[PDB]
């Protein structure tokens, strides 16, 4: 079977440099193109070049001349894709691609190299309860997660226990550092009869806080 | 020996056609036998050259036969910036056959193939290409491995190192039981010669028409050489396959060279990956020794023996003079892990420009008498320089040296009867394996029925 | 006392001297009834035979043209003699053998054609600039050896066909080194340029006049010209009394016979004449170029001599090729052809030192035996050949030919000639197996039991059915 | 470089329908079209290559048809692994180009939001900041429009929004709002409020708090 195993996500600074690797898995990387596209979720995918790494002959996208640097060594079966004088706006996923039968097209796709660019130092998050306002029948409580870098962290209530009926939202970037806030919905006799605890774990700091939704 | 000679039959195509080039056995699915023929000059659509293929049904009386159709048309693909072109005018096809389990291959070796990239071009160039069809079903398929789309200034920049643009992929085929395609192509490498293989399934799924490039993943190609010896060598000339090195679950590549080594000319034997186990040098420059190949077991040991021809051998005659007739090499196989020795037996030919050896046709057991036969073509000789077919019987030493058996062109002169031989197939169900013969200077193929030894 | 021809016991003139070359026969009446007519030539006339009734064939050997060996091959036109005796008469009885000579001679000042043919592809671009001056040259040092000196030149590179022929894009046709920053002339095959011509200006002048073209791999179609070279004889030029020479020059391996089938080209070459009066090879893109022995056929059937002006890079490959077209000269070119001048005069002295006896239908009954005499005075026994020799020279050969019992025809004719020479010894064989009593036969003879029989030569033979 | 226009920009559909995406080109491309599908939070997967032609392992009911500037993925009968996002892309020309993407997404009756506003935390006031969040959990469909007023006077500068992806259960959306201000600025007003505009309702969902108050 063929496959495309690229590497680790990378967390690198402004200026610096990243290489970014591509495996060929199950067959030669000599065979086929391999391309290298760039996804956000904003501007969307974009092409950045080929590589023929049976002779190592380039194409590039002049939007990406000069950061990508596109390259193959077929020893170890794989191709590079290395970026320069990185920026906020490198922050992307990046993909290698190679044909199936068509000298060509794009139809298998590596899952993906994550790439953020950021002078960021490991800062632990600041977890802070979210008690409403002082009726219904449903309650809802909350839990800020503000000012942490790098991602991800994990989020749960009562350490697990409490699964059904939360909202976690996705992680925003906040200035250089990210927030993240977590809803949890139950009846009017649950809650403050029953403690409920908002835990966070932060592997990169290595913490784990953990804060009891108080009334006011 | 027992080929009637008496009662032949005659299948015809247009004239100047150059029907009988090639030809081969096909069984369909129902195992019922009809006859390839290939004519690679059968006029296109436009009125131009370009080949064709019949599949004949087996008649006692012959006749004419329907067409194989396959597209003729020149195609263009606006991909990638470039632009991909194939020519089919004069392409050939029909200028080799073969025949595997339901499925034909017909080859045009001279079809041509040119890259567009601005104003730089990779070169119009014949690559080759084969057309393979199932009858029964009407699926069709492409192959044509030397097809590239490399700009011809890289060429110049990095010395003409494999260079495939003119493979003629197609010049000669064979397919193995397990069914692998295996092309020879003369003028790969830059006149070097290479080989490709693939499955014949991969090749039906992995066609799609019109995108003219496109990858066959399970294909194998041979290799480019900066030794001398292989220049100009053709390397791929003729193809056959057998077993030569004791492992049955390997089958190995046995591949003519004619002109190897400054016209010495070789044929080697090799393994599915394309190295060389051994190597038959010729004996005479110019003799064009590998021009033919046969793999075939005559001495009954069960170890496949190998035959070479060398059509334009000039055997020595009295008064220091020499005289092309042509020689056949018979090769017979060691027990156990042994190199290809010195030759078994040496058949030379008798009329002055034959070209004995330009054909060598296993016949199977042509007499039932427990060792396998050849047919050997001398398409220029006879008394009459019409054409002969010389039968020669297997025997417990190898072959015999003399012919059990000759048939003489039925056909006017210059028809090159006997320029394609096929045999060891049972057509009309007898029990006793049969020939047939191509004349391609005539547009004819005739067919001899084997009948019980008198 | 009694000998093979008296105790074989014979019964007829015809019988008698089939028995052995020394025995006789008489055919006189008067002769004992025990004495034998079938003895000795001596044993007969000592027996008191009639002279005039004794059969007695000796095989002799008398010459019937003598004319003299030529001292200058120069002058007269195919008056020139390099062989004498140019024919004998032998005569043999059963068995016998007779002996006769034949002289050849080198002729000084002998008629020599030079037709050059010159590898016109890119790769010689630069050894056509040294040649603009070599028909004067060459003239200049020929001028030494011969009074009768013609040359010519043609030119060939490839079959212009794909894909020997680059083909893309359309300029390319027209000027194939376009994509280079050159011009040169569209792909020929192989074109006739000068008849041989004893005005050796229009040779320099041609040759000025030449330029190069280019195809696609390395080996050339050298061997499609040499054919038509040799085959067309009148548009060529070559004389029917001269040394015919056929300079060809390349730097790289030649295609060979077979080779067309990269270019869809099956048709083997038929040995004809094929160049227009437009010069060019017509059958070059629809004829296969010429096996060896095709090639051999027609130097040998035009008197050409063939020289392999190579270079040191693919000097092994054409003397390999020399060895198979017998009476081939190699030499060694330099990269430019600079030495192209000096190599035709040592291929011409090295042709001419050789001279190699040549028997055409000589009946299968006559064998015969050679005794050469090369150098001084030297004889060398079972040779028919001689090497080292120089222009002007002259050897010979003691010649033996022994018949096989009697033919049933009873004349033939079969000819002796140096191979390349004009001039041959012709050798009219009669063979005296009858005696001339049997002209005068009395056929159902009174003496011959009662008509029954045949009275010849004395006897009496039993009559034709009996 | 060639534009690729790719049409609708997403679609609210059922199991078992039968859908049809569009992409038109800012010129001919000849059939050299591919048509790409991205599961969430996965990798990207090849469906079709050169126009119509399946890649290898794909279902039959996608089917890709067009000509010349115009083609069209079609899918028979929607599965449920088939809602996820879909691209187009041309190779007639280097560099190659991309569509804007196109995103399957469940259908279902629609559902008015359940608004939930925060007053910061003790803990957060005591180290300087101030932030007021806003829930607005599982509501259809996704086009929803919140809006933030201190004092009943609108604010947009430092508004922080977070959506979630159709929720594998019910097949609706949430989103969180939050605002961040200082503290000193945080007591400078009393009323805080969060205005949900959704198609539910003619009238915007309003919650709200005010400071020092409850
Ligand atoms: C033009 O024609 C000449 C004459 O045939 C060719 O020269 C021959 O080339 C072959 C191939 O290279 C040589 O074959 C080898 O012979 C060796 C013996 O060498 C002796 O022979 C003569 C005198 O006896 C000397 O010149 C030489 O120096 C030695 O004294 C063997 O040792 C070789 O065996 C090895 O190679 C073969 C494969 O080639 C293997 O199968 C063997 O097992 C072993 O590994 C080899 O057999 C031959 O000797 C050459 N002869 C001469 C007289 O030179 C030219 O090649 C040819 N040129 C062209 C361009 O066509
Ligand atoms: N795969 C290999 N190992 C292999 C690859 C290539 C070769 C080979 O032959 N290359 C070519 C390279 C070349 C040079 C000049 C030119 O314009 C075009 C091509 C070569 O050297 N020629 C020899 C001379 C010949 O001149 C043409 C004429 O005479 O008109 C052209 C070919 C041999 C082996
Ligand atoms: C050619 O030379 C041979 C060698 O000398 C001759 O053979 C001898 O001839 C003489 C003639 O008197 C005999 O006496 C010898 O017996 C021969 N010796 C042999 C045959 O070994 C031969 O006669 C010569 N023939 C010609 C035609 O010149
Ligand atoms: C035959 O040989 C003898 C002696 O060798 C010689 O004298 C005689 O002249 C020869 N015959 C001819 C015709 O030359
Ligand atoms: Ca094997
Ligand atoms: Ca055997
Ligand atoms: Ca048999
Ligand atoms: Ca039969
Ligand atoms: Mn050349
Ligand atoms: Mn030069
Ligand atoms: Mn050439």
């Amino acid at each position: 079977e063929v496959q495309l195993q690229q590497s680790g996500a990378e967390l690198v600074k402004p200026g610096a440099s990243v290489k970014l690797s591509c495996t060929a898995s199950g067959f030669n990387i000599k065979d086929t193109y391999v391309h290298w596209v760039k996804q956000r979720p904003e501007q969307g995918l974009e092409w950045i070049g080929r590589i023929d790494p049976a002779n190592g002959y380039t194409k590039y996208d002049p939007k990406f001349q000069g950061k990508a640097t596109i390259t193959a060594d077929t020893s170890s079966n794989t191709a590079y894709l290395q970026l320069s004088s990185l920026t906020s706006e490198d922050t992307a996923v990046y993909y290698c691609v190679r044909p199936l039968y068509d000298y060509y097209a794009m139809d298998y796709w590596g899952q993906g190299t994550s790439v953020t660019v950021s002078s960021a130092k490991t800062t632990a998050p600041s977890v802070y309860p979210l008690a409403p306002v002082c009726t219904g029948s449903s309650v809802t409580l909350g839990c800020l997660v503000k000012g942490y870098f790098p991602e991800p962290v994990t989020l749960t209530w009562n350490s697990g226990s409490l699964s059904s009926g939360v909202h976690t939202f996705p992680a925003v970037l906040q200035s250089d550092l990210y927030t993240l806030s977590s809803s949890v919905t139950v009846t009017s006799s649950t809650w403050p009869s029953q403690s409920i605890t908002c835990n966070v774990a932060h592997p990169a700091s290595s913490t784990k806080v953990d804060k009891k939704i108080e009334p006011r | 020996l027992n080929l009637d000679p008496v009662q032949l039959t005659f299948y015809a195509g247009p004239n100047g056609s150059q029907f009988g080039f090639s030809l081969d056995f096909h069984k369909d699915s129902h195992g019922r036998v009809a006859i390839v023929v290939g004519a690679p000059r059968t006029l296109g659509p436009s009125q131009e050259e370009t080949g064709g293929v019949f599949l004949c049904p087996w008649r006692a009386e012959g006749g004419q036969c329907p067409s194989l159709l396959f597209d003729l048309r020149d195609e263009t693909r606006n991909v990638g910036s470039q632009t991909l072109q194939t020519f089919k005018a004069r392409q050939g096809l029909g200028a080799s056959v073969v025949s595997w389990s339901d499925v034909i291959v017909a080859c045009a070796p001279w079809q041509h193939w040119n890259v567009l990239e601005k104003t730089e071009e990779a070169e119009k160039t014949p690559v080759g290409s084969c057309f393979l069809a199932q009858p029964e079903s009407g699926r069709r398929a492409e192959y044509s491995p030397c097809r590239g789309n490399t700009l011809s200034r890289i060429y110049v920049e990095n010395d003409f190192s494999w260079d495939k643009r003119y493979c003629e992929a197609g010049f000669s085929s064979v397919v193995t039981q397990a069914g692998e395609l295996v092309l020879g192509a003369p003028g790969g490498y830059y006149f070097l010669g290479l080989l490709a293989q693939a499955p014949v399934a991969d090749i039906f799924s992995s066609y799609r028409p019109g995108i003219l490039l496109w990858h066959v993943s399970s294909q194998s190609l041979s290799f480019d050489s900066s030794n001398p010896e292989y220049f100009d060598g053709y390397w791929g000339y003729s193809v056959a396959v057998g077993e030569f090195d004791g492992d049955l679950n390997t089958t190995e590549y046995v591949v003519g060279a004619p002109t190897w080594s400054w016209t010495l000319g070789a044929v080697e034997i090799l393994d599915s990956y394309y190295q060389r186990l051994h190597r038959l040098r010729g004996e005479q420059m110019a003799s064009y020794f590998g021009h033919s190949v046969a793999v075939t077991d005559v001495n009954g040991d069960g170890r496949h023996d190998l035959l070479v021809g060398a059509p334009l051998y000039m055997e020595s005659r009295a008064d220091r003079k020499l005289a092309e007739v042509g020689r056949v090499y018979l090769f017979l196989q060691p027990r156990g892990p042994h190199a290809l020795g010195a030759p078994s037996l040496l058949l030379t030919g008798t009329q002055l420009y034959g070209r004995f050896g330009s054909a060598i046709a296993p016949l199977g057991d042509l007499d039932r008498d427990g060792y396998n036969d050849i047919a050997v073509a001398a398409p220029y000789g006879g008394p009459s320089g019409r054409g002969q077919v010389l039968v020669f019987l297997g025997q417990s030493e190898g072959l015999r040296s003399r012919p059990s058996q000759v048939l003489d062109s039925p056909f006017p002169t210059g028809s090159a009867f006997g320029f394609s031989l096929r045999g060891a197939v049972d057509i009309d169900d007898n029990g006793y394996p049969d020939l047939i013969v191509g004349a391609y200077g005539a547009n004819q193929v005739a067919v001899y029925r084997a009948q019980p030894v008198v | 006392g009694p000998n093979i021809c008296t105790t074989r016991g014979v019964s007829s003139c015809q019988q008698c001297l089939a028995v052995s070359p020394m025995c006789a026969w008489c055919s006189d009446e008067a002769l004992p009834l025990g004495s034998p007519r079938c003895d000795l030539k001596e044993n007969l006339l000592k027996d008191n035979c009639a002279p005039e009734s004794i059969e007695f064939p000796v095989s002799e050997a008398r010459v019937l043209e003598d004319r003299p060996l030529s001292d200058k091959g120069s002058g007269d036109s195919s008056q020139v003699t390099q062989v004498s005796p140019q024919r004998i008469a032998l005569r043999l009885r059963p068995d016998d053998s007779k002996n006769f000579s034949i002289q050849v001679r080198q002729v000084e000042d002998y008629p020599v054609d030079i037709y050059y043919l010159m590898d016109l592809s890119y790769s010689m671009k630069d050894d056509l600039w040294s040649i603009q001056n070599l028909g004067t040259k060459l003239a200049t040092q020929m001028r030494k050896l011969t009074s009768n000196l013609r040359i010519g030149f043609g030119a060939f590179v490839d079959k212009p066909v794909s894909p020997y022929m680059y083909i893309s894009p359309p300029e390319a046709l027209e000027n194939p080194c376009y994509d280079m920053k050159t011009t040169c002339l569209p792909m020929f095959g192989y074109k006739h340029v000068l008849t041989l011509t004893d005005q050796v200006t229009r040779f320099n002048e041609e040759v000025k006049k030449q330029s190069v073209s280019r195809n696609r791999d390395a080996p050339e179609g050298g061997f499609d010209a040499i054919m038509q070279a040799t085959v067309c004889d009148e548009k060529i030029g070559w004389r029917n009394d001269a040394s015919h020479l056929l300079v060809f020059t390349t730097d790289a391996k030649t295609h060979i016979a077979l080779d067309g089938r990269l270019a869809g080209i099956v048709q083997p070459n038929d040995g004809q004449c094929h160049v227009g009066s437009d010069n060019h090879y017509s059958a070059s893109t629809t004829m296969d170029y010429p096996s060896l022995g095709l090639m051999t056929e027609k130097l040998s059937q035009k008197n050409i001599n063939l020289i392999f002006a190579v270079t040191e890079n693919v000097v092994n490959l054409y003397q390999n090729y020399s060895e198979l077209i017998p009476g081939t000269t190699v030499g060694v070119l330099s990269m430019d052809s600079s030495n192209v001048l000096q190599l035709i005069v040592d291929a011409y002295g090295k042709i001419r030192s050789k001279v190699e006896l040549e028997v055409r239908d000589l009946p299968e009954e006559l064998s015969l035996s050679f005794n050469a005499t090369c150098l001084n005075n030297e004889v060398i026994p079972g040779l028919k050949s001689c090497m080292g020799l120089k222009i002007g020279d002259t050897v010979s050969f003691s010649i033996e030919a022994k018949v096989r019992g009697c033919p049933q025809e009873k004349e033939k004719s079969f000819t002796i000639k140096p191979v390349g020479f004009k001039d041959s010894l012709i050798v009219q064989v009669t063979f005296d197996c009858d005696c001339a009593c049997q002209a005068q036969a009395e056929p159902n003879s009174h003496r011959c039991n009662n008509g029954n029989g045949t009275f010849e030569c004395g006897v009496c033979r039993c009559g034709p059915g009996w | 470089d060639i534009l690729m226009t790719q049409s609708p920009s997403s679609m609210s559909v059922s199991l078992g329908d039968t859908v049809s995406i569009t992409c038109h080109a800012s010129q001919g491309i000849s059939s050299n079209i591919g048509w790409l599908q991205q599961k969430p939070g996965k990798s990207f997967m090849g469906l079709i290559y050169y126009g119509t032609n399946l890649v290898d392992g794909v279902p039959s009911r996608f089917s890709g048809s067009g000509s010349g500037a115009d083609y069209s993925l079609t899918i028979s009968s929607l599965d449920s692994e088939d809602f996820a996002d879909y691209y187009c892309v041309q190779y007639a020309q280097l560099p190659y180009t991309f569509g804007g993407g196109t995103k399957l997404e469940i259908k279902r009756a629609d559902a008015a939001p359940t608004v939930s506003i925060f007053p910061p935390s003790s803990e957060q006031l005591t180290s300087g900041g101030a932030s007021v969040v806003c829930f607005l959990n599982n509501f259809y469909p996704k086009d929803i429009n919140v809006k933030w007023k201190i004092d009943g006077s609108e604010r947009q500068n430092g508004v922080l929004n977070s959506w979630t992806d159709q929720d594998s259960k019910d097949s609706t959306y949430s989103m969180s709002s939050t605002l961040t201000l200082t503290k000193d600025e945080y007591e400078r007003h009393n009323s805080y409020t969060c205005e949900a505009t959704h198609k539910t309702s003619t009238s915007p969902i309003v919650k709200s708090f005010n400071r020092n108050e409850c």
